[PDB]
C-alpha cells in the first residue's frame, strides 16, 4: 500500500503569494500515476494536474505540477482568493489512495476573540439538562485555547468545540465551545466560567456567570 | 562463426555497456567539477574506479581475439584501442616502481617551493616574478632557485623513469618510450595513408627548417628590444637569457609583448567595452558564437547543452573549478563547463570551446572507440581556428561589437601579428627541442653523464637561448617542466600549431578570403563548414593524413601556411632587422 | 455498433511495454475517431503507409492491431517497413506491404530517471531476424562462438537482452520515445472497425 | 457540458444496505470507467473501487471488496454502488467520477485522474430516528456593553439527520451572522449553535428572531431571542 | 472546370511572415484534401503542407514549426501562413487537389503556382523599352529591364497576340536586378495595319506598363 | 522517407518514337507510384496513377507500369507537346509524400537555321543614360549556337548576356537572345555595332549591324 503524505496540513499564506504543497509518497510512484485535486467547502473535488504535470482541461497556468519519486510538489504562482481550498493529492501507481489534504489559508494579522458567554435558557433547564456556550468571535490564528471552569474546577469530556469556516471576508475564524451538563449537575454549582487563551490576548480573557443572576 | 565476426559481436556487447559507464563516470566528474564537495568526491572516485574497472576487465577480454586475423580496419581498430597493454607487462615489481616513480615526480613538481621564514610555490608566486619582474638578478634568482630545488629532486628519479618506461616500450615492442609516443601518428594497412612512427622525426625536422628563418628575425627582433631593458647583461649576438623570457621555461614570449611591442602607443583591440556597455550576458556570448557556427552550416547546440552547461560562476556558496572545459558525457550529452565573464577573452573563450562540442557532435555517429581526433593535435586545432575568425575586426564588426566607422590600421595589425609570433612561433623551437632532446633521451643517444650538456647545446643551438648559471649532472631543468614531471608527451603542441594554420589556410580558401590569411573570418560561408565536417564526421575512424586531407587536400603536416599567416609580419621583421644582428653564437655566456 | 474504439487506452497508457516483449491490443466490433491523431500539434511522429491519415474516418477494417512498445529517438526510424537495424532485425519488424500508421512522441518526462531507467530492455543478439509481427521473449544465451555456452553467459556467450538505461539529461537520440503501430487488416471477413458513419 | 447527478441523501441504520444511483450524460459513456470516492464529514477522500463501463470488470479497495457491489446500465448511461453490512463508521459524502485511471476495454492504467465529480450523495448511517431540533435561545448578556457590540444566538439542539437550515429575521439579518457547523453527540443526534453579533443600543428596539427547518423531520421553527 | 488560383507571392524579408492564399473553382471545395507543394531548382519538388476534410493538418519537419495551413470553406480558399522565413524557403508554391482511388492518392489539379522570394534586397520596378523592328517576316519586342524580384508577366495586346511570341527567361545582371526580353515576330505587311502593344505587369511593384512598339 | 531515384536525366528523342522513363523506389511501394508532367511555365499535370491507371484526360500514348521497386513511364509516340519534365511520386508512405529528380525529354528535329534581327537602344532607353543592343535568333535547331558582338570590329567580352527560351512545344525549336548593354557615354564612342551568328544550321556566319545614326 503506498500511503501519500501532505504537510503542512494548514498552509497560511497571503493572497497572490506564490504556494507550494508538498506530496511525500511511502514508495516511489511513477509520475503517469499522481494527480492533484481541489475542493472547496461544500463542493466536490475537481482534477488540477494528472500524470504530475499535466494540467487538466480549464485549469489556470498558474496552477503546475513537479516532482518524481517520493516527492512530488504542487505549485500556484500567484494564490487567487478562489484558490484558498483543500488540496489533495493522488496516486494510482499501486491500487489507489489519496493524502490526507492540505488546507490552502489567508494569512492574516493577529486578531484577538471577542468572548461571549450564554447561561442555559430556563427551557432547556424544563427539558432535564443545561447547556453552556462560549463564543469566540472573529479571530485569527484558527489555534485558540478554550477552558471550562465549574466553581474553579477545571472541566474536561464534556465540552465540545465547533469552529467556522474561514470568513470570505474578513478572514477570521469564529469558534464555539458547549458544556453540557445535567440538570442536576448544572443547579449543583454556582460559577461558569470561559476562560480562552489566544496569541492576540496579552492575558487570557474569563468571561463568567453565576447561575441563579 | 569466424573471428572476425567474434570480434564484431564482442564489440557489440563493449558498445552497450561502455556508453553506459562512461556516461556515469562522465557525469559523475561533471558533478564534482560544477559542485566541489566531499560526497561528489566519493560519487566521482566509486564511478571512474567502476569505469577503469570495466575497462580494465574488457581490455583482458579484447586481447583474446587475435588482430591478425581481423581484416576489417574499423574493428581492427577498435580492438587495438581495447587491446592496449602498457605498463602491464612489467613485472609486479617494476610496475609499483614506475608508478610510485610518477607519483613523486608529480608531487614534487607540485607541492615543490623555494622558501627562507616565508616560501614562494611556483603558482602564483615565481609564475608573478617571471611574467612581471624586470630585475635580472630576482628572475636569475626565481629561475635558478625553482631548478635547484625542485630539478635536482627530480634528477635521480628520472634517470630510473627513462630505464623502466624505455624497458615498458621495449616489451611493446617499440623501439624506446619516444617511438612509443610517437605511435599516435602511425598508420598501418591503409595504402596512400600510411605514416611510419620515424616519419614524424623527418616531418618535424622537414618543417622546423622552414620556420627557422621567421624564428630567427623574430629571435633578432626580441634581442634588440630586449637590450633595451637589460643592455649591461645581453650580448647583441649571443643567445637571449634563459630567465628574461617572461616565462619560467621559455615556452611562451607571451609577457615579452610590453617590452618588444613595435607601436606601443596604438591600443589593442578590446571589444569588452563595447560588450559591458551593451549589456551583453554570458549567454548571450554563447549565442552569439552558436550563431557563427550556424552561419557555416553547423548544428545548433542541443537543448540538453542550454540546460545541463554552467556558464557562469556558481555564486559563492557552491564551489566549482574554472577553468574552460568542453565535455562529452556520450549518449548526447554535450555541455561546457565555463566560469564566463563578459570579457573579449571569454568571447573568444567560448568558440575555442564549443569547437570541440561541435567536434564531439560531429563523430558522435562513431562507434564508442573511434569517438576523438584524428590524431593528439586534432581538437585544439579546430578550437584555436574558431578563436581565429571570431577575433578577426570584421567578425567583431559583423557582430556590432565594433563601429562600422572603425579604421583600418597597419600598425595595429602588426602588434597583433607580432604577440601572436611571441606565443605561436616562439613555442615550435622550444617544443621541438624539448621533444628531441626526450626522444634522443629514450634513444639512450644521450649519456646520463651529459644529460644537462647537451640539454643546453640544444637550446643554445636551436632555441637560441642559453643558461645564466652553469648546471651541472646534479640538476634535471627539463623535468622542472610540468610535462615532463606529468610524462605528458610534448609534440602534440608542435604539430597542433601547424595544422590549426593549414585549416584556417584551407578554410578561407574555401571560403574565397581575398586579403592576408590573419584578416580572414570564415563566417557565413558553408562551402568551409561542409569541408570542415567532412574531417570532423571521421573522429579516429580513418587516418588522420585521410582526415587531414578532407580540409587541405594534402596527407602531410605542412608549415607553409603558418608562413603565409605571418607573411606580413615576417616583412616587416626582415625590414627592422636590416640594421641588426641575425642570428646567435652558441659560445657566448652570460657567467 | 455505438461504441468507441479504445484508442485513448493505448497512447495514454502509464506503462509501455519492452520493444522485446511488444504489447499488442486487439481492436474490433467498435467505431474509431481517428481524432486523436488529427489534434496533435506535431512534435508527433506521424507517418501512415498504404492509406492516406485524411481518408482514415471513411475507411472500415476487419480488425486494428495497437502494438506499442518503447525505444529510442534513434530507432523511431527503424518501425517502418524495409527498415534495418537492431530493433527491425531483433525486435519487431513490420512487413514489406504493412499498412498501416505509426505514431511516435518523445516520453523523457515519464521513462528516464537519475538513476538511470533499466526496466526497458531490447534484444541486442539472435541468430536470425524476425519474420514481420513476430516475438521473441527467449532470454537463453546468445552463442557468438563456435564453442556451447551450456546456459552460462561469458566468452562468446552473450545474455541477448540489454537495458536502454534511460537518463533524463540524455540526448534526444538516446533519449525514450513511446510508439504506437496500428496495423490495419481487411480479409475476407465482415468489417469490425470502421470511421464515423463509414 | 458533462454532468454527472447522483441519487439523493439516503439515511440507513446499522446493517441495512445503501445503493447509489450516478446517471452520466454528455460523453461517450462506454469509453470511461466509473469510479467512487467517499468522504466522511472533516475527513479526506477515500476511494471505494472502480467499475469499466464496457464490460463490467470492477476493481474494488481492499476495505470494501466483500461490502461494496457497482453496476452500469448502459441504456440509462447511469453508474450504480452498492454497499451492504452498513455501519456508523460508513456516514460519509459519496461520489462518482469519470475514471481515467484505468481502462475501460482493457483494464490497464492510464495517465489521468478523476475528471468530472458529481455533486455527492449523503449517506448517514446512525441507529437513530428522524427527530426534530429543540431550539433554545442563547439570550444577549444583561451587562451588555452599552457602548459597543453585543453579541446573541441561537442553540439548536438534538436533531437527527443532518441538514439543518438556520437563518435569522427570515434573512433580513446577515451581516454579523455565524451558524456553526453542526457535531455529532454522544447520544446520536446533532447539535448546531448560531449567533449573531449586533449592536447593543439596536438591543432594546430590534427584535431577533431564529428560524430553524429540519426538512427531514417536516420540523420548523421559529425562537423569539429576548434579552433578561 | 476545376481551376485553382494562386495568389500571395513576392518579396519578404528573410525571417519575415506572409501568407499565400489559393482560390478553388470548379468543384465542392470542402469535399477534398488541399495541399501546398514547392518546387526549387536545387531541391525539386517538395510537399509543404496537407490539410483534410477533418480540420486534420500535416506538415514535415523542416516547417513543422513555420509554417500553418487552414482553409475557409465558406469561400473555396486555402490558405498558407508562413512565418521566421529563411533564403531557402525561396520556391513558387503550388497549391492542389489531392484524391484517391481506393487507397491510391494522387494530386489531380495544381494552382498556376506563386513564387516567393525570401531576400534582404529590396523590390525594384522594370524600366520597359521598345525593341521597334528594323526598316517579308519582321521582328519587334520589348525590353524589360532593371526590376527584382521576379516575376514580372508579359502579353501582348492585351493577349489577343499570342503566336509567335517568345519571352525569354530572365537574366540576373551584375546589379543584382533581372532584366528580360519579350520578343514577337510579325508579318512586314502588318506593320502599318496593327499596332503591337507589350502589357508589363511587376505585382511586387504594382508596376504595370503598355508600351506601344512602331517603327 | 522513401527516396526515389528517375533515370535517364535528360532525353533526346524523335517524333513518333517510343520513350522509356524509369522510377526507382528506395523500397518497395506496392503499385503506390503516381507520373507527372510539367512543361514550361506550367504546374505539373497528373498522368498516372497506381502506376498504371491513365488519368482522366490524358492521351493514351501514355502508359505506367512496374510494381515493388521499379517502375516505368511509356510514352508509345512522342508529340511535340510532350517536351517537359516528368516526374513519380510515391503515395506509400503519409503524409510525407516525395517527388522524383525529374527526367526531362528534349525532342529532336531537323535542323532549323536561325532568323537574325539587331535592335538599337531606343531613344527611350538613351534619356535613361544606357544603351542596350539586342542580337535575337529565332526558331533554330539545335540549341548551340555562337553570337559575338563586334563594335567597330572589336569583339567584346564580358558586357553581354545571352537568354534562350525553353524548346517551342509546337514546332521543337529554340530562341535566343543577345543583349550587350552599354552605359550612354560607352554607347555613343562607336559607331558601327554588329552581331555575327554561328549556327549548323548556316553555311557561314551572319552578321547583322547598324549605324548608331539610323
Ligand atoms: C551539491 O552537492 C550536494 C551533495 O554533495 C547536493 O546535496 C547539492 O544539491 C548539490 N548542489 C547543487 C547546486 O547541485
Ligand atoms: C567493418 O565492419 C563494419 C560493421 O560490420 C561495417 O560497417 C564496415 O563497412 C566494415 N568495413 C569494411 C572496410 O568492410
Ligand atoms: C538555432 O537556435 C535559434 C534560437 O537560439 C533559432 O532561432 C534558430 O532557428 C536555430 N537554428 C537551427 C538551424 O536550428
Ligand atoms: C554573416 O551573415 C549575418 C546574417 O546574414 C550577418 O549579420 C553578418 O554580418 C555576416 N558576417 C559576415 C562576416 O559576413
Ligand atoms: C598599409 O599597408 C598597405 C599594404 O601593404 C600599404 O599599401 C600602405 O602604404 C600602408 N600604409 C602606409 C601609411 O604606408
Ligand atoms: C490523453 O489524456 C488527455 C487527458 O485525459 C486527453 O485530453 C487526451 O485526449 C487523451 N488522448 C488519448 C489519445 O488518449
Ligand atoms: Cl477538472
Ligand atoms: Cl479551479
Ligand atoms: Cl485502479
Ligand atoms: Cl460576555
Ligand atoms: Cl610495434
Ligand atoms: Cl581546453
Ligand atoms: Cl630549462
Ligand atoms: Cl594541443
Ligand atoms: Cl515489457
Ligand atoms: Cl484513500
Ligand atoms: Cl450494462
Ligand atoms: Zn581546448
Amino acid at each position: 500500500e503506498i500511503v501519500l503524505t501532505q504537510s503542512p496540513g494548514t498552509l497560511s499564506l497571503s493572497p497572490g503569494e506564490r504556494a507550494t504543497l508538498s506530496c511525500r509518497a511511502s514508495q516511489t510512484v511513477s509520475s503517469t500515476s499522481l494527480a492533484w485535486y481541489q475542493q472547496k467547502p461544500g463542493q466536490a473535488p475537481r482534477l488540477l494536474i494528472y500524470g504530475a504535470s499535466s494540467r487538466a482541461t480549464g485549469i489556470p497556468d498558474r496552477f503546475s505540477g513537479s516532482g518524481s519519486g517520493t516527492d512530488f510538489t504542487l505549485t500556484i504562482s500567484r494564490l487567487e482568493p478562489e484558490d484558498f481550498a483543500v488540496y489533495y493529492c493522488q496516486q494510482h501507481d499501486t491500487s489507489l489512495t489519496f493524502g490526507g489534504g492540505t488546507k490552502v489559508e489567508i494569512k492574516r494579522t493577529v486578531a484577538a476573540p471577542s468572548v461571549f458567554i450564554f447561561p442555559p435558557s430556563d427551557e432547556q433547564l424544563k427539558s432535564g439538562t443545561a447547556s453552556v456556550v462560549c463564543l469566540l468571535n472573529n479571530f485569527y490564528p484558527r489555534e485558540a485555547k478554550v477552558q471550562w471552569k465549574v466553581d474553579n474546577a477545571l472541566q474536561s469530556g464534556n465540552s465540545q468545540e465547533s469552529v467556522t469556516e474561514q470568513d470570505s471576508k474578513d478572514s477570521t475564524y469564529s469558534l464555539s465551545s458547549t458544556l453540557t451538563l445535567s440538570k442536576a449537575d448544572y443547579e449543583k454549582h454556582k460559577v461558569y466560567a470561559c476562560e480562552v487563551t489566544h496569541q492576540g490576548l496579552s492575558s487570557p480573557v474569563t468571561k463568567s456567570f453565576n447561575r441563579g443572576e | 562463426s569466424t573471428i572476425e565476426e567474434q570480434a564484431k559481436t564482442f564489440l557489440d556487447k563493449f558498445n552497450h555497456e561502455a556508453e553506459d559507464l562512461f556516461y556515469q563516470s562522465s557525469l559523475a566528474s561533471w558533478n564534482y567539477n560544477t559542485n566541489i564537495t566531499e560526497e561528489n568526491v566519493q560519487n566521482m572516485n566509486n564511478a571512474g574506479d567502476k569505469w577503469s574497472a570495466f575497462l580494465k576487465e574488457q581490455s583482458t577480454l579484447a586481447q583474446m581475439y587475435p588482430l591478425q586475423e581481423i581484416q576489417n580496419l574499423t574493428v581492427k581498430l577498435q580492438l587495438q584501442a581495447l587491446q592496449q597493454n602498457g605498463s602491464s607487462v612489467l613485472s609486479e615489481d617494476k610496475s609499483k616502481r614506475l608508478n610510485t616513480i610518477l607519483n613523486t615526480m608529480s608531487t614534487i613538481y607540485s607541492t615543490g617551493k623555494v622558501c627562507n621564514q616565508e616560501c614562494l610555490l611556483l603558482e602564483p608566486g615565481l609564475n608573478e616574478i617571471m611574467a612581471n619582474s624586470l630585475d635580472y638578478n630576482e628572475r636569475l634568482w626565481a629561475w635558478e632557485s625553482w631548478r635547484s630545488e625542485v630539478g635536482k629532486q627530480l634528477r635521480p628519479l628520472y634517470e630510473e623513469y627513462v630505464v623502466l618506461k624505455n624497458e615498458m616500450a621495449r616489451a611493446n615492442h617499440y623501439e624506446d618510450y619516444g617511438d612509443y609516443w610517437r605511435g599516435d601518428y602511425e598508420v598501418n594497412g591503409v595504402d596512400g595513408y600510411d605514416y611510419s612512427r620515424g616519419q614524424l622525426i623527418e616531418d618535424v625536422e622537414h618543417t622546423f627548417e622552414e620556420i627557422k628563418p621567421l624564428y630567427e628575425h623574430l629571435h633578432a627582433y626580441v634581442r634588440a628590444k630586449l637590450m633595451n631593458a637589460y643592455p649591461s647583461y645581453i650580448s647583441p649576438i649571443g643567445c637571449l637569457p634563459a630567465h628574461l623570457l617572461g616565462d619560467m621555461w621559455g615556452r611562451f614570449w607571451t609577457n615579452l609583448y610590453s617590452l618588444t611591442v613595435p607601436f606601443g602607443q596604438k591600443p589593442n583591440i578590446d571589444v569588452t567595452d563595447a560588450m559591458v556597455d551593451q549589456a551583453w550576458d554570458a549567454q548571450r556570448i554563447f549565442k552569439e558564437a552558436e550563431k557563427f557556427f550556424v552561419s557555416v552550416g553547423l548544428p545548433n547546440m542541443t537543448q540538453g547543452f542550454w540546460e545541463n552547461s554552467m556558464l557562469t560562476d556558481p555564486g559563492n556558496v557552491q564551489k566549482a573549478v574554472c577553468h574552460p572545459t568542453a565535455w562529452d558525457l556520450g549518449k548526447g550529452d554535450f555541455r561546457i563547463l565555463m566560469c564566463t565573464k563578459v570579457t573579449m577573452d571569454d568571447f573568444l573563450t567560448a568558440h575555442h570551446e564549443m569547437g570541440h562540442i561541435q567536434y564531439d557532435m560531429a563523430y558522435a555517429a562513431q562507434p564508442f572507440l573511434l569517438r576523438n581526433g584524428a590524431n593528439e593535435g586534432f581538437h585544439e586545432a579546430v578550437g584555436e581556428i574558431m578563436s581565429l575568425s571570431a577575433a578577426t575586426p570584421k567578425h567583431l564588426k559583423s557582430i556590432g561589437l565594433l563601429s562600422p566607422d572603425f579604421q583600418e590600421d597597419n600598425e595595429t595589425e602588426i602588434n597583433f601579428l607580432l604577440k601572436q609570433a611571441l606565443t605561436i612561433v616562439g613555442t615550435l623551437p622550444f617544443t621541438y627541442m624539448l621533444e628531441k632532446w626526450r626522444w634522443m633521451v629514450f634513444k639512450g643517444e644521450i649519456p646520463k653523464d651529459q644529460w644537462m650538456k647537451k640539454w643546453w647545446e640544444m637550446k643554445r643551438e636551436i632555441v637560441g637561448v642559453v643558461e645564466p648559471v652553469p648546471h651541472d649532472e646534479t640538476y634535471c631543468d627539463p623535468a622542472s617542466l610540468f610535462h615532463v614531471s606529468n610524462d605528458y608527451s610534448f609534440i602534440r603542441y608542435y604539430t597542433r600549431t601547424l595544422y590549426q594554420f593549414q585549416f584556417q589556410e584551407a578554410l578561407c580558401q574555401a571560403a574565397k578570403h581575398e586579403g592576408p590569411l590573419h584578416k580572414c573570418d570564415i563566417s557565413n560561408s558553408t562551402e568551409a563548414g561542409q569541408k570542415l565536417f567532412n574531417m570532423l564526421r571521421l573522429g579516429k575512424s580513418e587516418p588522420w593524413t585521410l582526415a587531414l586531407e578532407n580540409v587541405v587536400g594534402a596527407k602531410n603536416m605542412n608549415v607553409r601556411p603558418l608562413l603565409n599567416y605571418f607573411e606580413p609580419l615576417f616583412t616587416w621583421l626582415k625590414d627592422q632587422n636590416k640594421n641588426s644582428f641575425v642570428g646567435w653564437s652558441t659560445d657566448w655566456s652570460p657567467y | 455498433i455505438t461504441n468507441l474504439c479504445p484508442f485513448d487506452e493505448v497512447f495514454n497508457a502509464t506503462r509501455f511495454a519492452s520493444v522485446y516483449a511488444w504489447n499488442r491490443k486487439r481492436i474490433s466490433n467498435c467505431v474509431a475517431d481517428y481524432s486523436v491523431l488529427y489534434n496533435l500539434a506535431p512534435f508527433f511522429t506521424f507517418k501512415c503507409y498504404g492509406v492516406s491519415p485524411t481518408k482514415l474516418n471513411d475507411l472500415c477494417f476487419t480488425n486494428v492491431y495497437a502494438d506499442s512498445f518503447v525505444i529510442r529517438g534513434d530507432e523511431v526510424r527503424q518501425i517502418a517497413p524495409g527498415q534495418t537495424g537492431n530493433i527491425a532485425d531483433y525486435n519487431y519488424k513490420l512487413p514489406d506491404d504493412f499498412t498501416g500508421c505509426v505514431i511516435a512522441w518523445n516520453s523523457n518526462k515519464l521513462d528516464s530517471k537519475v538513476s538511470g531507467n533499466y526496466n526497458y530492455l531490447y534484444r541486442l543478439f539472435r541468430k536470425s531476424n524476425l519474420k514481420p509481427f513476430e516475438r521473441d521473449i527467449s532470454t537463453e544465451i546468445y552463442q557468438a562462438g563456435n564453442k556451447p555456452c551450456n546456459g552460462v553467459a561469458g566468452f562468446n556467450c552473450y545474455f541477448p537482452l540489454r537495458s536502454y538505461s534511460f537518463r533524463p539529461t540524455y540526448g534526444v537520440g538516446h533519449q525514450p520515445y513511446r510508439v504506437v503501430v496500428l496495423s490495419f487488416e481487411l480479409l475476407h471477413a465482415p468489417a469490425t472497425v470502421c470511421g464515423p458513419k463509414k | 457540458q458533462v454532468q454527472l447527478v447522483q441519487s439523493g441523501a439516503e439515511v440507513k441504520k446499522p446493517g441495512a444496505s445503501v445503493k447509489v444511483s450516478c446517471k452520466a450524460s454528455g460523453y461517450p459513456f462506454t469509453s470511461y470507467g466509473i469510479s467512487w470516492v467517499r468522504q466522511a464529514p472533516g475527513q479526506g477522500l477515500e476511494w471505494m473501487g472502480w467499475i469499466s463501463t464496457y464490460n463490467g470488470n470492477t476493481n474494488y479497495a481492499q476495505k470494501f471488496q466483500g461490502r461494496v457491489t457497482m453496476t452500469t446500465d448502459t441504456s440509462t448511461t447511469t453508474g450504480y454502488m452498492e454497499l451492504r453490512r452498513l455501519r456508523s463508521d460508513d456516514t460519509a459524502v459519496y461520489y462518482c467520477a469519470r475514471d481515467y485511471t484505468r481502462g475501460a476495454w482493457f483494464g490497464e492504467s492510464l495517465i489521468g485522474g478523476f475528471d468530472n465529480w458529481g455533486q455527492g450523495t449523503l449517506v448517514t448511517v446512525s441507529s437513530a430516528s428522524t427527530k426534530g431540533p429543540s431550539v433554545f435561545p442563547l439570550a444577549p448578556s444583561s451587562k451588555s456593553t452599552s457602548g459597543g457590540t453585543a453579541a446573541l444566538g441561537c442553540l439548536v439542539k438534538d436533531y437527527f439527520p443532518e441538514p439543518v437550515t438556520v437563518s435569522w429575521n427570515s434573512g433580513a439579518l446577515t451581516s454579523g451572522v455565524h451558524t456553526f457547523p453542526a457535531v455529532l453527540q454522544s447520544s446520536g443526534l446533532y447539535s448546531l449553535s448560531s449567533v449573531v453579533t449586533v449592536p447593543s443600543s439596536s438591543l432594546g428596539t430590534q427584535t431577533y428572531i431564529c428560524n430553524v427547518n429540519h426538512k427531514p423531520s417536516n420540523t420548523k421553527v421559529d425562537k423569539k431571542v429576548e434579552p433578561k
